[PDB]
This record gives structure tokens, C-alpha cells and sequence, in this order.
């Protein structure tokens, strides 16, 4: 899917959810 | 989910609820990967030990939900199943090896702010993200305790564990088509999937293209959030070949 | 405790 993995209420409007940074920091 | 927290609205637009018609009940978790294909665990449909062998007509797929028990009017979309596909080498006899299955919806579902497909990883994405320590996210309306029912979709971030550790934690034969995640006893933090979350998605957000990828499927676990135990998940990429065939074969 | 869903889907 070309649009896969991009959330309408988050990535699509450049808003991040409350805990995704925890994920990024683990990488 | 044990030790998680309420999901934010639209936080997991690909979360799918496997719902049993009679009696109406939560059957399992699952994921939307396109407008007509839903991914889930094979045992959610087939598992003789527990007298489970559902057919298309016994199931219903609920997409775009937040609330567990309530019918979310104007938000969720209920789909009927056209055909179920279970991996040909799914080992339900021994260790649930290749615990994966596909469900083709009768009609495509309309995407929205609350409904949106997740990506399936490619070799490279899997290679660089599926490492010990790297955290993934697991969601579901499953139980909050090993032994309790959530009102809202739950979510928890969990670290992938070194294969040796996974194996040394159980007597069950672990395979490359599986990986385990969770906090070690000394790490302090905790959390895990639980009954009802099964079939659900283990996702990771690529730091390379900022997209969400489903690396695993909630497969099995001994109890829920027990010290020394870890949740095990189906390795999506290692089975993507099968996924491709199904879709590039019977796929509309 | 699952709210009734539109019987149309049934
Ligand atoms: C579908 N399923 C599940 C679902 C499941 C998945 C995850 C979790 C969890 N992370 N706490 C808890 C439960 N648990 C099982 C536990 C068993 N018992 S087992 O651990 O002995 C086993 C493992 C693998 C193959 C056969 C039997 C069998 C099936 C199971």
C-alpha cells in the first residue's frame, strides 16, 4: 500500500502520539 | 494488554477486532493491511486443543474501533468475511510455528481518520529494526490481568529480547518464525499482551521513513506479564512470501 | 457486555 503506515491523525498532520518517541529512542 | 494504557484516538488506525457472532464476543485482535485484507494469528481461527475451528460465516471483522463493548456508530465499519486463509505449514500440534492467517473481506472497507492500513516490512526494514532492545508497540482489547476487561483499546511498548533469552525462558521449541518481546525481571518496567490480544499487531515505526510497520503477530505466551516470561510473536517478514502468494493469487 | 450491533451485518 502506498499510503500504509501513515496515520491520518498523526503522521498525516505531523502530530506525534504520547509514546512513539520511546520507540525512536530505543533504535 | 497488561500494564499498558488507553490508546489515543486514531493511534492505531489498522487495529481490527475479530468478533464472534453467536455469542457476540471478542474473538481476537488483527490488522488491516489493505482495503480487503486483514492479518491475524492462525490459532485465532484454528486450534483443535481448545476446540476452535471457525468458518467464514461465524466471524465478523470490526475496524476503526476505540471502545471495546460499544457499537461506535459513524466511526467503526463491520465487514463480513469472504475467505479465510491459513498457512499450509501452521503447526498447531506442537509450537504454533507459522501462527499466521489472512482474511479476505467481502467488500473493501472505506479508509478514514480511524481506519488506515499498516505496512508489511521488507527484508531491509526487518533486518535493521528487528533487534534486541528495539521497542515495538502492541495493542488490543484483551485482558488487563492474567486473571480485567478494558473499556478502551489498550497499548504498550515492549523491547524485543535476545533469541537466547527467549529460548531459555520456556520449554517450548522456539523457531526462526518467532521472536519474543518484553521486559526482563530486573529491568523494572513490565507489560505484555494477554488473552484477547492474540492475533493482534506488534508494530514499529521506521526511523528511516517515519512509517509504521507490523513486524509481528501476537502468537502465544505462558500466562500474562509473568516475571521471566515473554510474549511470543509470529515473525511477519519471514512469512511474507506466503502472504504475497495468497494476495497475488486469490487477491482482488 | 457487548452493545447490540446493527442486525444488518448478521
Ligand atoms: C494461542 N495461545 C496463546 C495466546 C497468547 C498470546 C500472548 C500472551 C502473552 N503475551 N501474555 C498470552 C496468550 N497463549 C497460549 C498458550 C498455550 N500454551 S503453551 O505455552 O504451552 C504452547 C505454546 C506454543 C505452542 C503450543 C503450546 C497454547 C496456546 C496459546
Amino acid at each position: 500500500e502506498a499510503d500504509c503506515g501513515l496515520r491520518p491523525l498523526f503522521e498525516k498532520k505531523s502530530l506525534e502520539d504520547k509514546t512513539e518517541r520511546e520507540l525512536l529512542e530505543s533504535y | 494488554i497488561v500494564e499498558g494504557s488507553d490508546a489515543e484516538i486514531g493511534m492505531s488506525p489498522w487495529q481490527v477486532m475479530l468478533f464472534r457472532k453467536s455469542p457476540q464476543e471478542l474473538l481476537c485482535g488483527a490488522s488491516l493491511i489493505s482495503d480487503r485484507w486483514v492479518l491475524t494469528a492462525a490459532h485465532c481461527l484454528l486450534y483443535p486443543p481448545w476446540d476452535k475451528n471457525f468458518t467464514e460465516n461465524d466471524l465478523l471483522v470490526r475496524i476503526g474501533k476505540h471502545s471495546r463493548t460499544r457499537y461506535e456508530r459513524n466511526i467503526e465499519k463491520i465487514s463480513m468475511l469472504e475467505k479465510i486463509y491459513i498457512h499450509p505449514r501452521y503447526n498447531w500440534r506442537e509450537n504454533l510455528d507459522r501462527d499466521i492467517a489472512l482474511m479476505k473481506l467481502k467488500k473493501p472497507v472505506a479508509f478514514s481518520d480511524y481506519i488506515h492500513p499498516v505496512c508489511l516490512p521488507d527484508r531491509e526494514t526487518a533486518a535493521s529494526l528487528l533487534q534486541a532492545g528495539y521497542k515495538g508497540r502492541v495493542t488490543g482489547w484483551g485482558n488487563l490481568k492474567e486473571t480485567g476487561q478494558p473499556s478502551v483499546l489498550q497499548v504498550v511498548n515492549l523491547p524485543i529480547v535476545e533469541r537466547p533469552v527467549c529460548k531459555d525462558s520456556t520449554r517450548i521449541r522456539i523457531t526462526d518464525n518467532m521472536f519474543c518481546a518484553g521486559y526482563k525481571p530486573d529491568e523494572g518496567k513490565r507489560g505484555d499482551a494477554c488473552e484477547g490480544d492474540s492475533g493482534g499487531p506488534f508494530v514499529m515505526k521506521s526511523p528511516f521513513n517515519n512509517r509504521w510497520y507490523q513486524m509481528g503477530i501476537v502468537s502465544w505466551g505462558e500466562g500474562c506479564d509473568r516475571d521471566g516470561k515473554y510474549g511470543f510473536y509470529t515473525h511477519v517478514f519471514r512469512l511474507k512470501k506466503w502472504i504475497q502468494k495468497v494476495i497475488d493469487q486469490f487477491g482482488e | 457486555d457487548f452493545e447490540e450491533i446493527p442486525e444488518e451485518y448478521l
